[PDB]
């Protein structure tokens, strides 16, 4: 039951990331760097705020489940 | 209006980054089959005339319950209707054969066709088999070249293919 | 950030992003104005008159709240 | 020796054998059970060549295309409704 | 997402070695025939929308259990979404074929797909039976072997390419068995 | 890992699409610049201790303040260090000469490579003196082919645009 | 599953919130409309295999065209799945029926249906006009009562707005 | 009489029949392609399987009655009463005459060994009395049927 | 599903040892032997319409008793239930012969048949009687070889062992 | 687990189809060189005990971090571990070699490889490195290419078993990447 849900949440990230792609192009919506070396430092800070998000209390991360539970 | 230069440009610019190598590199490509792929286009365009008027009627005679009553071809102007649509189709197929890509197909003839064709209660089957019909009986030594002919040919199944 | 020069990176990675997002064309920001309003009446003021109607009348409103406890 | 004296030539000539009139079986006038009836339909020879050996057996032919036999018309019991309008003119 | 250029170089990373001449040849190869390799991919996009209809069409003619009520194939919905399932995978498939290399599969769609199925209930003998249903196919279409079809190539030989997109489907039955 | 086939197959994996004839299009570049780009790279592999150990010192003998005390190559192994960080660089050029695209470059080369040399406190003048060096005397007619040498070339001043 | 109480329910819940007097309000409609609904569903339970009879061939009287080589209703299995395609959407209009709202309808029957139709080329109009002549020949005294008709109805062009 | 060319010529058709076969009906649809339109009796998918299975029995009888050096068995097996069972079939008799000297032409060449798509390693000699013999025996199921 | 090499790649691993010359020996035994077993399962493969309708056939002959009312072999959906129960039989034969040894019979076909046959009431009897009638008449110059019948009778009787 | 004739039957039984003569020929085939198969088979098993030894020894002569204090095949201990580990990984590549099929590998020695290195902290390039070396020393011992042993054989081509076992270690450092 574990990794099926993170193939469940790569699965729904795909089929939402074909919309900024609409039929080959990449549209204004990705841009992920607009300078030489800007991606790379991008992708340093997603990796440490996924790093930092998981070392949260569990007080507020039972609020975060039932919270996305409620809105989906 | 994805092509080949298209899509390497905006590779590129979602990195951020300038024109390597290999960018400069798949635009040989479309070089070298400027070659066959406008052979093709300009043979359709000296051509089209006959070309959609067998199509035309390969659909109704393939199809000859759409000129009741109540149905999608009744009178006349229905007729000349699909022969339009027909021909606006042989537009864009020459459009996509001169840009490279499968652009004007998916921008202008196949993006939306499925909400209109069903709301307006028109059968796509009887468009597929216009298009197989002229895909069918391309006659690849004579009315093209070798190698203009798969290229011709590979643009009308991806409108079958997008169509069904 | 948790760098040194992470955190002024940020800076200028947002002010860029902002300036690219006035980019887009104009089916692309009024089907966005009417789907960010359409968000907040059923995420945010469920039985409320008064935030629904700031709402409809101005969406960016609705669409920079969150309606998730992200912590942010 | 049947198959060496049906490939044999020249006892074909020096031995000229006798005709053996068939069992009887009824005809019922359509002609695909006439003339290929079950008892024989799409029996046809095998002949491999090998090393001083040369063998010929009959065997059920059967061809397919993309997923089902050609004999599949006709499959055994064991494998094995509404009544359309007819449509106006 | 490594093709065949890239493997080589990944090989010979770990020994910190150059590439030789020894070890090119292996593309030069590649190279060779990169119009057989073109050849053969577009005439599996060409009629990949009868290729995955007609396999869903067999495994459900073949065992008509998944359309009882209860079945994995029961509703609209659920047949929709078993049609998109086998599409996902051709394209997956196709993507192995041209890039020759099969590291774009093993991540981006076999990676996880073993325990999806098997949360959602999905029935694994009928996966592989459609996809086994694909890739005769597939070997139908690289090869002029085709029963109504007939695609006019180049003459030659394409067996090694046949062979490299067998190989391609049976790691997706074997992730998912 | 940018190359030709590693662009054009996320480009049609973003779209969820397959690939189109644009996608075939641009490999059959990557097949007619194969016949100069591994000769260079071939070139690079049979003779690369002999173009690192010209670089190096060239390196040097531009900035002899760097066998000062207290400098980044005071001492030998400082400098056995150096040659080995002109020689991962030239064993990254030989890679994206293998691959097609600047991948092997920026993959392993480029990425972070200024955090290190900052807080490390190693000139990247002095490593841009080394590489324009090689640059600017490869010799077109003998070191390689015509069309060899701007394959070479093209790949080794995107190391200089990227250190500097 | 969307019926009266999954409605209100959802709105509570969403609202974060007790069941209100409004919430209490809308069950009694329910209690009021059970007694002309119920009726209508289990006369549709001890009569549809003359329902269904009398709609398959109606579909295939309107189109004869649909038996010919090449069609969807080419030989006899066909035909019996084209049977079973009507007696499942007459299942889930008698589940609407029973259910109070319109849930098992595009729960499993119209969600998703436009794909599959499309790519096993069936024709949405034959559906359509086997429901249409069960609509049309419902007569409002003898079959049910005169309440009943009108909820039975109200399901039954659902599905022909939905299909078309 | 001799057999060491009549074997060789029974193992230079027997060996590479399937391609034959499907190249025969290949090349009967290929001139024309009405029997694949919907409407022709070779569109559905269990009636070219049956003319796959008709020429190879073909094929099979007419290797066997090369082997034999004569046609009795081919008259008697075969031929007997074939051309009024595809006619209550219904079956376009000219495409299967068609396909008949496409294989004939196919048998020739390859009892030759002029086939110029593959070779077979022979002794040497001439066998054109066996081309003469199967082009004959061809002419016999090309002539049963009309 | 054992084997010959299933057999001793087993005993090598609970033994921890690499495969040694009584190891390569055994699998001489099974290339010796494959000449004989391989055209008993083809032949079998090219001739199983008619082996099992007279097996099933013979069963009830035997016991006609079967087709009573309350009994296993009632109406026709059971017989048709049975002749298929004998051709799973046959088949796995067939599997048998293509591997060598026993492993697809006691893996698909006999582990946890005598709690089926019991509960399900079926009697073993009229399963072996199918089994003997088809060894019993295995006619061993024409049939088959003469060694490819003795290989295919010891499978079979290996069936009436395992059922009795 | 599964040899190359119960992969077949496997196959089939999916299909619920009888073995038949089209795809008996290559089983046949794997008959008609089985002698070449144990030829090759003998001559690894002949001097597993130098090639693990010399693997190992390679590998550590590459990379001599290992052997330092604080490294993965510092002590005795360790090093024995190592050589044990090495060892196994050969057993189970002739056992697959042994039977055609590399079903025996995929259950018994890999299942779960992975995520014991990682839980022992086992470094992930060195055994890459050191099967890799032992890919080169079984591809160098099929065909007579090793330099200072050669083993007398009857006349003939074994390139097919060594892209076979090279594709046996392929999937060994894949199993742990
Ligand atoms: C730029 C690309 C482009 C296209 C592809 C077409 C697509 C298209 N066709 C029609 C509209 C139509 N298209 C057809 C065609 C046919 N009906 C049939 O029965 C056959 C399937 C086929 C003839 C062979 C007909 C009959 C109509 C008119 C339908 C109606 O208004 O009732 C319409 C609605 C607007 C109109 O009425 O003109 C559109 C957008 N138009 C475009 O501008
Ligand atoms: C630009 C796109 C374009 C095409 C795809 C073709 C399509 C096409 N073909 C034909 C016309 C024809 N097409 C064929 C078909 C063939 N001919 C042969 O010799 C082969 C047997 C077979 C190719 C496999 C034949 C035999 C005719 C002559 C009239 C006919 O029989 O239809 C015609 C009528 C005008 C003419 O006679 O040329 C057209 C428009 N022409 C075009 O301009
Ligand atoms: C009981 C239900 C049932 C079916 C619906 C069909 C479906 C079907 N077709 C094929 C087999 C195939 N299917 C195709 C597909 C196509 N051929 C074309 O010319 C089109 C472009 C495309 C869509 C029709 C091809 C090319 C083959 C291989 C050759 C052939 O058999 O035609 C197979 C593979 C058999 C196998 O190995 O398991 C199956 C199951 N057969 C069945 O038994
Ligand atoms: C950008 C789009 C693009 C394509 C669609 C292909 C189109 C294509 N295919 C081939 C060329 C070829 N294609 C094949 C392939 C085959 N032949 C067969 O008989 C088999 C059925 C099949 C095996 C898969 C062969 C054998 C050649 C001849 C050249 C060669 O063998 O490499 C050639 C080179 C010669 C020619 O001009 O025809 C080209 C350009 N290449 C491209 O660049
Ligand atoms: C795979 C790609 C790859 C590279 C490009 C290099 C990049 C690189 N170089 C060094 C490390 C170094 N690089 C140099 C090189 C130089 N110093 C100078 O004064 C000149 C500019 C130049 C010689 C001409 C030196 C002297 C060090 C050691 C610095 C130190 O540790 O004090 C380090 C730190 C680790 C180490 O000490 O080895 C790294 C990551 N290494 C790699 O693995
Ligand atoms: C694979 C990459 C690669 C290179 C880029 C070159 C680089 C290179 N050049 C030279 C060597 C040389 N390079 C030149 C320069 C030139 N020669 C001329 O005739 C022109 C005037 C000018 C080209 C514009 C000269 C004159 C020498 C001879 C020694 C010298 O003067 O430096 C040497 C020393 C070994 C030798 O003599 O060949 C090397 C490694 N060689 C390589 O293997
Ligand atoms: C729970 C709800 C539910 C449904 C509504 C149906 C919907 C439905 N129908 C079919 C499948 C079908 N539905 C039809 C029906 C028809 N074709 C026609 O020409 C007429 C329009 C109509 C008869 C009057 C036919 C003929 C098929 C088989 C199509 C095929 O496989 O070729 C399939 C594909 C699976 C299958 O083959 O059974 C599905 C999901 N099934 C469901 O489980
Ligand atoms: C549960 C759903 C359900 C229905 C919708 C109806 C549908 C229906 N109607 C009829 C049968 C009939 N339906 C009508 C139609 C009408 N009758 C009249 O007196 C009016 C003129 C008109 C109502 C406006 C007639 C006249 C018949 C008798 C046979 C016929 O003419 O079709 C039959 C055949 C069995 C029978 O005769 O009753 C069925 C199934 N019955 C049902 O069980
Ligand atoms: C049991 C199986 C069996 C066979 C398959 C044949 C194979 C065969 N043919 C010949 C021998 C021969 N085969 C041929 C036949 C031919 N040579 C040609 O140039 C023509 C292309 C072709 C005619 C179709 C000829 C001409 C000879 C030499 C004369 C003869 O011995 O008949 C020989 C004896 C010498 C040799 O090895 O060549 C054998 C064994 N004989 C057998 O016993
Ligand atoms: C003992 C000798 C012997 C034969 C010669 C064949 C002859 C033969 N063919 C068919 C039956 C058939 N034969 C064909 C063959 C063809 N139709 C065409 O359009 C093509 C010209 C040709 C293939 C190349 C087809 C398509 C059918 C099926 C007809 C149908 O749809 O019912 C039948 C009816 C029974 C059956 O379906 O098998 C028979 C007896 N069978 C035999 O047992
Ligand atoms: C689309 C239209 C279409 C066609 C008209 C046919 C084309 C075709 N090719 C051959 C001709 C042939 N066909 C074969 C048969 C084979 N060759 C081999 O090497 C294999 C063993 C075997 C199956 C491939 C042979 C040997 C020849 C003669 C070639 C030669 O002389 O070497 C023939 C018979 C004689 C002739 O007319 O030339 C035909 C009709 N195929 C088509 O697709
Ligand atoms: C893979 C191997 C394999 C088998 C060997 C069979 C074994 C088997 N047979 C039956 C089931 C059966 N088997 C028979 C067969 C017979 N009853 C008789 O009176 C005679 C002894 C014999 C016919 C000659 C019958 C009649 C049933 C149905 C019993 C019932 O459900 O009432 C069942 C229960 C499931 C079902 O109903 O299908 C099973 C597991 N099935 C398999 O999948
Ligand atoms: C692959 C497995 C396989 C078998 C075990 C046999 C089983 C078998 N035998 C016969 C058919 C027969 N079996 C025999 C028995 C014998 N024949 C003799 O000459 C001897 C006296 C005795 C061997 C000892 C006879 C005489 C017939 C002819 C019809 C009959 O009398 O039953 C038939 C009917 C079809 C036919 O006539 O060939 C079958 C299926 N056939 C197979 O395909
Ligand atoms: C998890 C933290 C994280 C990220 C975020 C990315 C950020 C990122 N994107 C890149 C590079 C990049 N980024 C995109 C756009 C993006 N890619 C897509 O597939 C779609 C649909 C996109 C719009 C959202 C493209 C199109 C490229 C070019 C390479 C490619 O073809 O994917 C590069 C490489 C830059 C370069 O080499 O020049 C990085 C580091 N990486 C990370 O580690």
């Amino acid at each position: 039951l574990e990794k099926a849900d993170e193939f469940f949440a790569r699965s729904v990230t795909m089929q939402y990331k074909a919309f900024a792609c609409p039929n080959g192009v990449y549209d204004i919506q990705c841009t992920e760097g607009t300078v030489k070396g800007a991606a790379y430092e991008k992708r340093a800070m997603a990796v440490s705020a996924a790093f930092r998000a998981k070392q949260a209390s569990p007080a507020a991360k039972a609020r975060a489940l039932f919270e996305n539970r409620r809105h989906a | 209006m994805k092509s080949v230069i298209t899509t390497v440009v905006s590779a590129a610019d979602a990195a951020g980054r300038f024109p390597s190598n290999s960018d400069l590199e798949s635009i040989q490509g479309n070089i070298q089959r400027s070659a066959a792929r406008l052979e093709a286009a300009e043979k359709l365009a000296g051509n089209h005339e006959a070309v959609v008027k067998e199509a035309g009627d390969a659909c109704f005679a393939k199809y000859a319950y759409l000129k009741n009553p109540g149905e999608a071809g009744e009178n006349q102007e229905k007729i000349n209707k699909c022969y339009r649509d027909v021909d606006h189709y042989m537009r864009l197929v020459n459009y996509c054969l001169v840009v490279g890509g499968t652009g004007p197909l998916d921008e202008w003839g196949i993006a939306g066709a499925r909400e209109v064709y069903r709301t307006l209660n028109l059968p796509t089957s009887a468009y597929v088999a216009s298009i197989a019909y002229t895909r069918d009986r391309l006659c690849v030594p004579r009315d093209m070249s070798a190698q203009a002919g798969v290229e011709f040919s590979a643009y009308l199944d991806y409108l079958i293919n997008a169509l069904s | 950030g948790n760098a040194k020069g992470q955190a002024e990176q940020a800076r200028v990675a947002a002010l860029a992003t902002a300036f690219r997002s006035a980019q887009k064309s104009a089916s692309k920001t009024t089907a966005e104005r009417y789907s960010s309003a359409a968000y907040g009446r059923d995420h945010f003021a469920h039985g409320c008159s008064y935030e629904e109607s700031v709402f409809n009348t101005y969406p960016a409103t609705a669409a920079a709240m969150r309606s998730k406890s992200y912590n942010y | 020796m049947s198959l060496y004296a049906s490939l044999n030539p020249v006892k074909r000539m020096t031995y000229k054998a006798k005709e053996q009139a068939p069992a009887y079986v009824k005809k019922t006038g359509n002609p695909v059970e006439d003339f290929y009836p079950s008892s024989w339909r799409n029996m046809a020879p095998v002949i491999s060549l090998s090393a001083n050996r040369v063998a010929v057996a009959f065997e059920k032919i059967d061809a397919a295309s993309n997923g089902v036999k050609a004999n599949s018309n006709n499959k055994p019991f064991w494998k094995s409704n509404y009544v359309a309008p007819e449509a106006p003119a | 997402m490594l093709d065949a250029f890239s493997r080589v170089v990944v090989n010979s990373d770990a020994k910190a070695a150059y590439v030789g001449g020894s070890d090119l040849q292996a593309l030069k190869s590649f190279i060779a025939d990169g119009n057989k390799r073109l050849d053969a991919v577009n005439s599996i996009v060409s009629n990949a929308s009868c290729m995955v209809s007609d396999a869903v069409s067999g495994m459900i003619c073949e065992n008509p259990g998944l359309i009882s009520p209860g079945g994995n194939c029961y509703t609209n919905r659920r047949m929709a979404a078993c049609l998109r399932d086998g599409e996902i995978i051709l394209r997956y498939v196709s993507y192995a074929l041209l890039a020759g290399d099969a590291s774009v599969l093993e991540d981006r769609c076999l990676n996880g797909l073993k325990e999806t199925y098997i949360a959602l209930g999905v029935p694994t003998n009928s996966s592989i039976r459609a996809v086994s249903i694909m890739k005769a196919q597939a070997v139908a279409f690289i090869t002029n072997t085709a029963t109504e079809r007939k695609m006019s190539f180049a003459a030659g030989d394409c067996t090694s390419l046949a062979s490299e997109v067998a190989s391609y489907f049976d790691r997706v039955g074997a992730a998912i068995s």
